[PDB]
RNA sequence: CGCUUCUCGGCCUUUUGGCUAAGAUCAAGUGUAGUAUCUGUUCUUAUCAGUUUAAUAUCUGAUGUCCUCUCGAGGAC
């Protein structure tokens, strides 16, 4: 249907069902969605996916979906991946139970050949990190970040921009003496396509927390014709 | 719409499977994602009607070719 | 919003009149651009609400029916701190499909 | 400095000889060489060690190391001279049997100590073939008569079978 | 091009309306000056710094404050040119 | 002529090492910095991470990874316990022509984390097929090492003889490592272990003509409780 | 490892202490500001003793706080401004014994941060307007009415947004009834930073410089700027209007400036100093805290010095222009 | 127009269906109709249409019989074995290198 | 022992029930933004100088002095 309030209000009723019966059922059906008119959706199948996750808890689907990730055929380990991102805004805090079992599959999103699995897989890291804000989850946030890093220089905007929300997800989320460490080496670089990358980045970092980002800068040594080093942080008491 | 969509790119997928068997194509494969690859040129086909495109080019002839020369060069009471 | 990058908001300082989104719109936050968990209420710029616009949906330009909110995650990360929202470009797609109404039918 | 690695076994992985090379020395240079047609190994090796004692040193420990089960050569990178020896020792093997008798050259097989089969001692005899009849000369040259661990040592040709 | 001057108007802009971001020309003093003002901002503010200062030298908060407030004008030296 | 003025003034590679307290820290490409003494700097402080390697390959990042065929992605074991992989096979079989405790208690009481890597590990394009390399220490075997060896491979490998401790016994130990400590020829036989010449000895301890041992010794002559755990 | 945290005894250093009826009726009560811990506390009259009618956290870092109160109204509510983005207007309901938040209206992101206000804080006598100034480049101002109910209104902020400006001190001027006026000392370090030889860190003196609003048009002028001899670090108000001439004194290092604009000119003091004191001779002295006596007769300022002598400063007018400034010797 | 990937598409069909059922074949491209299918086959794509330059003789008869038929081209193309495109256009290329 | 024919065992090939009117029949949404992949097509110039780049590249420009042979050549320099 060519409109939105009927795909949102079919999204809506598939829960409800799910609901009324049992989520295995309507699950299975959904996932038989390989729909090729990708957009004017499937898309709104994963909406219901994840809808259904929702409503019965997340327990059950989310070794079905974990499974269809194998199934060879690239729009439904796509969808895969969007009905994580859903699932994980969606829930918010309870994703502090799934992160340990969702990561080794984002791990093999982010370290393959494309940008539509690269895209995707950085939606779901923004939207996990910002659900498990303050829980003690930072280890493998830490981890995903390491795959992630390495997309910063790419060029295709929807990419471009996936990556740079999930960047400042992290932010929140491991804080920004992390960020900060990953982001020194480069602010100057002899590139000038990084130093772009590199100084937007801390931008964004800098923006936001720039409070925090007191006690985090390095010490750096100072010359002869100027100071550069911050004396009263270390006047020992 | 679907049914008749599914069919339709299902029938097409058989049909070079088939195909790609009668020519008993070596450079030929189809990865894990459902796309098709040329071993010979290390390139990515979409469709099935690509990857025959794509096997009467300047790039897969010349490959062809190139490999072809030297295979047979490097061959020894 | 995240879908059009051609367009602009407000930006100047907030101030204390609430914001409002047509029905056509509703249900939405308006930067995260997602249907979720609304958390806090908007606040538009002055100018953004002299005049006959009074009561209309910042996005759809239409009329008011209904309160407009801020996604948890963009209040968490505090993108609700910008001012007005308000978007000062009415942007291509509007126009394009009028147009092309105009001539079908 | 480099070591020649032959008869090692085709599903021996060069990231295993490595691995091995590991606890020997200062592992510089693991390269197998192969068919670049078949993908499996050739049979062949080179393996460069940064010290040339640490290379000899795993040349002279990882002696017929069964590779897949398989004793895959390790040095550095049938012609009937084989000798015999009566008057062996009980408590010796080929081991140590090799690793003196290479002086006289390179044993071209597994030295073979005439042990019975119930209690698996030795008889009181090896042998073992060398490359050369000169390397068999050598050996009954400097080791018939001769003191053996505890048995004295008795080298002759080995009697063909 | 025209990549270099709207990312150049966009940096100026953005920079002008944040102080201290940076652009892909920031040079070592824009840097160390920048984050120098801040972390004088911060002592001024997190009541408590202000009493690690005032009791590790021997003076007292109102007197503290003035210094600080004194050098954030040029705290590292003069510019560099 | 400015850019030309930088070019002259500009720094060899040897003085920006040579000046600078770290000098490996310090690549080619440095050298084209406005600041090379900042940037060797920001380079030579701890725990910061480098920029990824890939920033000057003139191909793409994992486009340039392409050609050979992946395996389809092996789920967490636990949720492999489950069995969901069978239950997806037996229907989407019928159709080519699962209980909930189960469940429950594979995502709650039997999940454990995966191996992660710790802050520095970036991903480059081979990673997964690097080979883990430095490990110098001998103790560490394989069970592959093992199998394709003929040594027992499991908890009885230390009573399993690595055929190399016989001439570990015999030249001394591989001599690059002195360190070498091998457990039955210059610490003790293991737990259960018999020096002996049958089938799973560990030979004879290496000895003098004293009674010393000659590598090792053969023969083998606080209070770390955690403070806040969960009872 | 799991960890629980509670305190055993609460903050008990002093920051701000502002005076006030906060409870309606005359007996007058203090609230200071701890660290993180906002509390009231109120002397009993007889006895002297001190009590602590209340202490609440909460939870942000407190970093300036003012009493205000509107005309003829019988209350004083409590300004806080915080580290938070947001200022907040509190109420202390002698009843329920807790402060009650009438308002919060919010203007940047969160934390000790340079241009996002919070730090200075000024209000304007009698009653109409705030200020809350970063310490750079932003200032708001907001108006507050009463409603029909005679409850409490805020307005939407104004600005008065300045580059490339420090801001050292913040106070109201005490005008009756008019435009009110914010007098705000200031420094310009946009010329020094282009200064490769290092002059203009010196020879570059600040100015004070009288911003005003203007209710007639609804928005906020600076109105007229002068500079001063030398660096000073805050500002008295003196009352105005009917009470004493209008105008602020100036509490420089080594001298004491009363300043007011029109045709007023500048009077000066040195601050008396230590007879035969042992301090090294060089290091100046500065007035670190103040506090306004007003009485239906007079008015008459303490204010204190760096060793911690007080001063009973008063001025001598004619009638409307003030001739001089009077020091004594008060106690330490 | 037709692309070199419905080309091939269309070379595989036709060899595994036969050229009997043009409506499976039609059915398989998109934006392809079976008429279009049978056209374009028997037209450029079927391998007994002979692709090369034209003989003295070929234009000999050519311009021979396009006189003595006047603009009846499907009735010569048969007898000179080309397509009426190929008889015709290159019958106009002959009229314009003379003139 | 040589020849020839036949019997069998080990087995490396294709293998839908037909007639009828080829039984009959034979679907594609639209727009706005951006990326990817194929097919296609093309650089041998020598310096120098410049531009520009992280570095190439690119792009920009010009081909020691005198005579003469036909960018080459010889000699007095
Ligand atoms: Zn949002
Ligand atoms: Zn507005
Ligand atoms: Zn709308």
């Amino acid at each position: 249907a060519h409109k939105k309030a009927i795909r949102r209000a079919t999204v809506n009723t598939f829960g409800y069902i799910a609901k009324a019966i049992g989520p295995h059922d309507v699950l299975a059906t959904l996932l038989n969605n390989l729909k090729v008119q990708e957009r004017q959706n499937r898309v709104c199948t994963t909406v219901a996916i994840a809808i259904v996750a929702e409503t019965c808890s997340p327990f059950t689907v989310l070794p079905a979906l974990m499974n269809e990730y194998r199934v060879p055929e690239l729009n439904v380990q796509n969808g895969v991946l969007k009905s994580l991102s859903f699932l994980f805004e969606y829930i918010g805090e309870m994703g502090k139970d799934y992160i340990y079992a969702v990561t080794p599959l984002l791990e093999d999103a982010l370290m393959d050949r494309d940008l539509v699995h690269r895209q995707t897989a950085s939606a779901v890291v923004q939207h996990m990190s910002l659900g498990v804000y303050g829980f003690g989850c930072e280890d493998s946030l830490n981890h995903l970040l390491n795959y992630v890093w390495p997309n910063v220089f790419e060029t295709s905007p929807h990419v471009i921009q996936a990556v740079m929300g999930a960047l400042e997800g992290l932010r929140v989320a491991i804080g920004p003496c992390r960020m900060l460490q990953y982001c020194l080496q480069g602010l100057f670089h002899p590139a000038r396509k990084v130093r772009d990358v590199y100084w937007k980045i801390y931008n964004s970092i800098y923006i936001g927390s720039q409070d925090a980002l007191i006690a985090h800068y390095p010490r750096i040594y100072n010359d002869d014709k100027n100071t550069y080093i911050r004396y009263e942080l270390d006047y020992i008491l | 719409s679907s049914e008749s969509n599914r069919d339709r790119r299902e029938r097409l997928r058989q049909l070079a499977l088939e195909t790609i068997d009668i020519n008993k194509d070596p450079y030929f494969m189809k990865n894990h994602l459902g796309s098709y690859e040329c071993k010979l040129c290390l390139t990515l086909h979409n469709n099935e009607g690509s990857y025959l495109a794509h096997t009467q080019g300047k790039k897969h002839q010349t490959n062809l070719a190139r490999r072809a020369a030297k295979e047979a060069k490097e061959a020894p009471v | 919003a995240k879908h059009h990058p051609d367009l602009i908001f407000c930006r100047k300082q907030a101030g204390v009149a609430i914001g409002r989104l047509c029905e056509k719109c509703d249900g939405k936050c308006v930067i995260c651009d997602s249907y979720v968990r609304p958390c806090t209420l908007v606040r538009i710029c002055d100018e953004c609400n002299y005049g006959s616009y009074q009561g209309r949906c910042v996005i759809c330009g239409g009329p008011g029916v209904s309160d407009a909110y801020y996604c948890k995650e963009c209040t968490i990360q505090e993108k609700d701190r910008d001012g007005c929202p308000k978007i000062v470009n009415l942007g291509s797609s509007k126009t394009d499909l009028f147009y092309e109404r105009k001539k079908y039918g | 400095a480099t070591v020649y690695v032959g008869g090692l076994d085709e599903k021996v992985s060069e990231p295993l000889l490595w691995e091995l090379f590991l606890q020997a020395g200062p592992v510089v240079n693991t390269h197998m060489p192969k068919d670049r047609v078949t993908g499996q190994h050739q049979g062949y090796g080179f393996v460069e060690f940064l010290s040339e004692e640490d290379a000899d040193y795993a040349i002279k420990i990882m002696n017929m190391i069964k590779l897949y089960g398989k004793p895959i050569r390790v040095n550095k990178a049938d012609v009937g001279a084989n000798i015999f020896i009566g008057n062996l020792d009980p408590e010796i093997d080929e081991k140590l049997l090799y690793d003196t008798f290479s002086a006289f050259g390179v044993i071209l097989q597994t030295p073979k100590i005439m042990r019975d089969p119930d209690t698996g001692n030795s008889k009181g005899y090896a042998f073992i073939n060398f490359a050369s009849f000169d390397a068999s000369d050598a050996a009954i040259e400097a080791m018939n008569g001769q003191y053996l661990c505890n048995r004295p040592i008795t080298v002759s040709y080995a009697f063909k079978k | 091009m025209t990549d270099r001057y709207t990312i150049h108007s966009q940096l100026e802009h953005l920079q002008s309306k944040y102080i201290g971001t940076g652009h892909a020309d920031t040079t070592k003093w824009e840097w160390l000056v920048n984050q120098h003002r801040d972390s004088y901002c911060s002592y001024m503010g997190h009541f408590d710094l202000l009493n690690y200062f005032a009791i590790a030298e021997n003076e007292s908060k109102a007197r503290v404050r003035f210094n600080l407030m004194e050098k954030m004008l040029q705290p590292c030296g003069p510019p560099a040119d | 002529s400015k850019k030309k003025l930088r070019r002259m003034n500009r720094f060899t590679v040897a003085e920006l090492k040579q000046l600078v307290a770290r000098p490996d820290v310090v690549e080619m490409h440095d050298v084209t910095a406005q600041d090379p003494k900042l940037l060797v700097h920001l380079k030579a402080t701890r725990n910061s991470v480098p920029v990824p390697r890939h920033w000057c390959f003139k191909r793409k990042y994992l486009q340039g990874k392409r050609g050979i065929e992946k395996p389809p992605f092996e789920l967490p074991d636990f949720i492999k316990r489950t069995g969901i992989q069978e239950m997806r096979e037996a229907l989407q079989e019928k159709e080519e022509q699962i209980d909930y405790q189960k469940l429950h208690d594979a995502f709650f009481k039997w999940q454990t984390k995966p191996k992660l890597t710790i802050h520095g590990d970036l991903y480059y394009e081979g990673k997964e097929f690097e080979t883990r390399l430095k490990e110098k220490k001998p103790g560490d075997l394989s069970d592959e090492l093992r199998i394709s060896l003929g040594m027992p491979v499991g908890p009885n490998a230390h009573k399993v003889p690595p055929p190399w401790l016989i001439a570990m016994q015999r030249y001394g130990p591989p001599p690059s490592y002195p360190n070498l400590k091998i457990p039955g020829l210059n610490s003790p036989i293991p737990e259960s272990c018999s020096f002996g010449y049958h089938a799973g000895g560990w030979g004879k301890p290496p000895v003098d003509e004293t009674g010393k041992p000659l590598y090792g010794d053969v023969f083998g002559t606080i209070d770390r409780t955690p403070w806040g755990e969960l009872e | 490892m799991f960890l629980y945290n509670l305190t055993l005894q609460r903050a008990t250093g002093i920051s701000f202490a502002i005076h006030g009826n906060f409870s309606g009726t005359k007996q007058q009560e203090i609230v200071v500001s701890r660290g993180k811990i906002l509390e009231l506390l109120r002397p009993d009259p007889n006895t002297g003793k001190v009590h602590t009618l209340l202490t609440v956290e909460v939870f942000g870092v407190i970093r300036s706080l003012m009493a205000f109160r509107l005309t003829g109204g019988t209350k004083d509510y409590i300004v806080v401004g915080s580290d938070s983005g947001r200022i907040v207007i509190l109420e202390y309901q002698p009843s329920k014994n807790m402060f009650e938040k009438i308002h919060q209206e919010t203007f940047g992101k969160s934390g000790c941060r340079r241009i996002v206000p919070g730090q200075f804080l000024a209000v304007d006598p009698k009653g109409r307007a705030v200020m809350i100034s970063a310490i750079e480049k932003q200032k708001l101002v907001y108006i507050l009415n009463r409603d029909a109910a005679a409850r409490l209104t805020i307005s939407s902020p104004l600005e008065a947004h300045k580059a490339n400006t420090l801001v050292y001190h913040v106070v109201g001027v005490d005008v009756g009834f008019e435009n009110p006026m914010f007098a705000c000392l200031e420094m310009d370090y946009e010329e020094a930073d282009n200064d490769p030889t290092g002059e203009a860190a010196a020879n570059t003196q600040q100015t004070l410089t009288f911003y005003e609003l203007d209710l007639g048009l609804n928005h906020v002028v600076r109105k007229y700027s002068e500079p001063l001899e030398e660096h000073g670090n805050f500002l008295i108000t003196v009352p105005g209007g009917s009470d004493g001439p209008s105008g602020v004194l100036i509490c420089s290092e080594n001298y004491i400036t009363y300043k007011n604009f029109g045709d007023q000119p500048d009077i000066r003091c040195p601050i008396p100093r230590r007879r035969n004191d042992l301090d090294d001779p060089e290091r100046g002295m500065i007035f670190v805290c103040s506090a306004t006596h007003k009485t239906k007769s007079m008015f008459f300022f303490l204010a204190q010095t760096e060793q911690g002598d007080i001063f009973k400063i008063t001025l001598e007018t004619d009638e409307d222009m003030v001739t001089e400034i009077r020091l004594k010797y008060f106690d330490t | 127009v037709w692309r070199n990937t419905e080309d091939e598409i269309l070379k595989a069909a036709v060899m595994k269906y036969g050229k009997n059922q043009w409506s499976r074949i039609a059915s398989l491209l998109h934006r392809k109709s079976a008429k279009q299918c049978k056209a374009r086959w028997y037209e450029w794509l079927d391998p007994s249409i002979k692709k090369t330059e034209w003989s003295r003789e070929e234009e000999e008869k050519l311009l021979h019989l396009a006189k003595l038929m006047p603009t009846q081209w499907r009735t010569i193309a048969p007898i000179i074995g080309r397509t009426a495109a190929q008889c015709l256009e290159h019958y106009e290329f002959l009229l314009d290198k003379a003139a």
